[PDB]
């Protein structure tokens, strides 16, 4: 019955996890790491 | 209103609960909340630019870590007994790997156009059985496709389930007589190592299926 | 019946309270001495290359 | 030479003396002949630790008395880089390389 | 809160999208088709 | 053929097989360089704990 | 119809043992993972998950038999 | 890197050292082994045999009295042996058979010469594919 | 050099320092991370010698 | 309902040999952890935790086969 | 139901052949266990102990088996 239920929003949770995780969480740690190199490296 | 998306919104939130909360202040020394993202990080990342080698192998690099977190996350959730199954219907995991092998299929023939059907002929040959390695491999580009959503729901769709039955056996199991209270210990310690395979079925299948699909990228980004 | 499944899982965290926990405590202290270890040593390597 | 020093010195320890050397430059069917020597009558496997005093030569003016050790089969699968060569279980190869090993050494020795 | 990076989600990843968009009319299809079961 | 059994050691192993690719040498050129690779005139004498001694055998 | 839960029982029954290929399979990637191991101590993290990752690949399999013995157990 | 390092000895006169190459046949206890330019580091005891070496030119093909093949880390081949040997010259059947019949003959004494004797069988018997 | 070296013994917090004030002494550290996601080199090269993988492989 | 519990009874004598890869399978991993302290001798500390790794989450495989044949005998 | 005492007890039959995978995996550690003796003679009842460990809680399963076929004779 729900196969439309469960794909849509699992589809919406896919973009929002896409765009989010790129825009905010993996470059969030990026910084974390060209910090510590350019405090070591100096 | 969908307990599955509600289920879906606590993946979004926990999600959310491993950053956010997790940082303090937006330090430099990395406290231990964060050193798990990190080692996350870190063994995606090894993992992904030796597997795709790519001059420009990172472009890919967020993909796979967002197709890796959900299914570490939705596979950490049902976890806890009292909970519905979440990544165990096989019709929408099966249809995320057909999104994502259509997804491969389309990338490789806007990259390569015709000469995108070049992984047909993988090694050198001899004549007479050049289009038999095609054609299995032409039946195994879509058993590509299939087999890879279809194993790891169907470990989960045999991974609670199983949770379920046993428990109904030491349902069945102490409702006898009360000499089932003696020496009734070893089903329980053997569902506490169902459970320590449980986690087993969630992590590692992630892993599986990150390692698996970098391989696929790797094949429908560049030719042999 | 379920509740037998989180009583495992009640053994199960009092396990991983008893063992992986302080594991866990190690190695992130480990990792934490030696991060602050190297960047504390390399500010005070470049303060000695300012007093070279 | 080296006999009638350490016989004057130490008389109990000397179990075996070469002589009948120095003609020539000695060739690999001398030193491997005593090298057989060696594990035949003094029986050297027992042994944990061998070491050969040769006379270097660092310029033509100059020498040097030098030390040169021998590991015996048995140290070579205690080894921490050992694994890395594959070897075999089936072939007795430390059993055969130390003999050769001992025989080359004692040829860089005498030669 | 996090700082937003412009990173390329549109001019990277599109045909993963397209594929999710043309599944979800397939399963448009086979949901008009197989909810008479 | 179990020589390390029952004969030599397997360097002297490898000085038969020198001796006997020495001895099917062409006799053109089994040169003097080869036969004195062939000239084994070393003595041994095992000396005891006494400062004893046995006789002189040619090896 | 009388038979056909029957039949689904020993259905059941013969899809049982495609779990014996689990049994040998994840056995030998161990062994050689001690093999891994003897030869070469130092390389054990290069193979511990990667043997590890492969009893995923064979577990799964044998995974996949009795599974399908639950659906046809209902 | 591409190709091999190789380094051929011999107690009078080292032949090849550090000459690039392309393959070398060797003959171990293993059985007959050819190596190529990358190797994994493997001792190899070398059973008296016929060594070839195929470069960028051709294969020099060696009679050998065995020795050790020994395949440093950095896949540099060093070949640790005894006879050197031409093309063909150095070995004729005059000299092989009626001294072999006679190496048979001391195979039946004391045991000490039967041994050695019984290795010069074998070698000689080596050599009957040398003489092919 | 000498009230660098004295702004050097006073201002060292080195163990809770915040990122964001990196970014405020510098816009370099933003240029090069903005510009690192642009290219895609999530690599960072010269980091794995003196600050460890950390990883299970 | 005469025959349905006698086959279940059969389907459990059949779901019973699955757990054959029990009895080669942890035992061919302590196989080559006689190897493996034997041509290694001081990798034991090393070995038997991993190798009791490879003992207990490949036995459980062949529990899976009798609680089949415990579950198709009763429930 | 004169019929399903039969089924138990051909059921009993069909569950009894499990011990060929225990008498087989018992002789490959006996077989490694001589294999690894042999090549060193100096740790025999150091490993010997841990051989007979598993031998014996590899055994376990074919006995978990026989006594599965004596319930289902039950």
């Amino acid at each position: 019955f729900y196969f439309m239920n469960q794909l849509t929003y699992g589809f919406l949770l896919m973009i929002t996890l896409l765009i989010l995780f790129s825009q905010f969480f993996l470059p969030m740690i990026l910084r974390l790491y060209v910090s510590r190199l350019f405090i070591s490296k100096l | 209103l969908t307990t599955f998306s509600l289920y879906t919104i606590i993946v979004l939130l926990v999600i959310t609960s491993l950053y956010t909360l997790t940082n303090n202040n937006n330090k430099i020394i990395g406290s231990r909340w964060l050193i798990s993202q990190e080692a996350i990080y870190d063994t995606i990342m090894n993992m992904t630019k030796g597997q795709i080698g790519g001059k420009n192998w990172g472009l890919y690099f967020p993909m796979i870590f967002t197709l890796f977190m959900f299914i570490f996350i939705a596979n950490l959730i049902s976890m806890i007994p009292y909970s519905f199954a979440l990544s165990a219907h096989l019709v929408f995991i099966i249809s995320l790997s057909i999104v994502i092998w259509l997804g491969n299929t389309i990338l490789g023939l806007y990259k390569h156009g015709w000469v995108f059907f070049s992984l047909f002929v993988p090694a050198g040959t001899p004549l007479p059985l050049v289009p038999l390695l095609v054609i299995i491999e032409t039946l195994s580009y879509f058993a590509r496709a299939i087999s890879l959503g279809l194993r790891l729901g169907s470990n989960i769709l045999a991974g609670h389930l199983l949770m379920v039955i046993l428990a109904g056996l030491t349902f069945n199991f102490m409702l006898i007589n009360l000499f089932t209270l003696v020496f009734g210990f070893v089903p329980l310690a053997m569902i506490l190592a169902i459970m320590m395979l449980e986690f087993a079925i969630g992590i590692i299948q992630g892993y599986v299926w990150a390692i698996l699909t970098a391989s696929y990228l790797k094949d429908a980004v560049y030719l042999h | 019946d379920e509740s037998i499944l989180l009583l495992t899982f009640l053994g199960f965290t009092g396990l991983v309270a008893k063992y992986l926990a302080p594991a866990y405590k190690d190695f992130a202290d480990a990792r934490m001495k030696k991060v602050s270890d190297v960047l504390n040593a390399s500010r005070n390597k470049h303060v000695e290359a300012v007093k070279d | 030479k080296i006999k009638m020093q350490l016989l004057r010195t130490h008389p109990n320890n000397i179990k075996l003396s070469i002589n009948g050397i120095g003609k020539d430059a000695p060739t690999f069917q001398e030193s491997a002949l005593i090298a057989d020597k060696l594990l035949s009558v003094m029986k050297a496997g027992t042994y944990p630790k061998i070491s050969i005093f040769y006379n270097d030569p660092v310029s033509s003016l100059s020498f040097e008395p030098s030390e040169k050790p021998i590991f015996n089969a048995k140290t070579i699968e205690q080894s921490p880089s050992f694994g890395k060569f594959e070897i075999d279980t089936d072939a007795n190869v430390p059993r055969d390389l130390f003999e050769y090993t001992l025989a080359n050494q004692m040829l860089t020795a005498m030669a | 809160m996090l700082k937003r990076f412009p990173t390329p989600i549109l001019k990277v990843y599109w045909p993963f999208f397209v594929a999710g968009a043309a599944v979800y009319y397939g399963m448009s299809k086979a949901a008009d088709l197989s909810s008479n079961t | 053929s179990a020589w390390r059994k029952a004969g030599i050691s397997y360097a002297a192993y490898l000085n038969v097989a020198a001796q006997a690719i020495r001895s099917s040498l062409k006799t053109e050129l089994q040169t003097a360089s080869v036969l004195n690779r062939s000239q084994t005139d070393a003595f041994y004498t095992q000396y005891k704990n006494g400062t004893a001694a046995s006789e002189p055998t040619p090896i | 119809m009388q038979l056909v839960l029957a039949a689904k029982y020993i259905g059941a029954g013969i899809s049982t043992i495609g779990l014996l290929g689990a049994g040998i399979g994840i056995a030998i990637v161990f062994a050689a993972l001690i093999n891994g191991v003897s030869r070469n101590p130092s390389i054990k993290d290069t193979v511990f998950p990667m043997a590890i990752l492969g009893f995923a690949l064979s577990e799964a399999t044998g995974l996949f038999c009795l599974m399908v013995s639950f659906l046809l157990l209902f | 890197s591409s190709g091999l390092k190789l380094q051929f000895a011999l107690p009078h006169e080292t032949l090849y050292s550090g000459s690039e190459v392309t393959q070398v046949n060797l003959p171990a206890k293993s059985g007959r082994i050819g190596v190529l330019a990358n190797h994994v580091p493997t001792v190899e005891q070398l059973l008296p045999g016929v060594v070839e070496v195929m470069e960028g030119s051709n294969s020099k093909k060696f009679f050998i009295s065995g020795g050790f093949a020994t395949v440093q880390p950095d896949s540099q081949l060093c070949v640790t042996a005894i006879e050197a040997f031409p093309l063909e010259s150095f070995s004729q059947e005059n000299i092989k058979n009626l001294l072999a019949e006679a190496k048979k003959n001391v195979s039946s004494s004391d045991a000490r010469e039967a041994a050695e004797a019984a290795i010069q069988v074998e070698v000689l018997e080596n050599l009957q594919s040398v003489l092919k | 050099l000498q009230s660098t070296l004295d702004n050097i013994q006073s201002a060292r917090p080195f163990d809770e320092l915040t990122v964001d004030d990196l970014t405020k002494i510098k816009p370099e550290i933003d240029a090069k991370v903005e510009e690192m996601v642009k290219k895609g080199k999530w690599d960072v090269p010269g980091y794995k010698d003196r600050f460890g993988n950390l990883n299970v492989m």
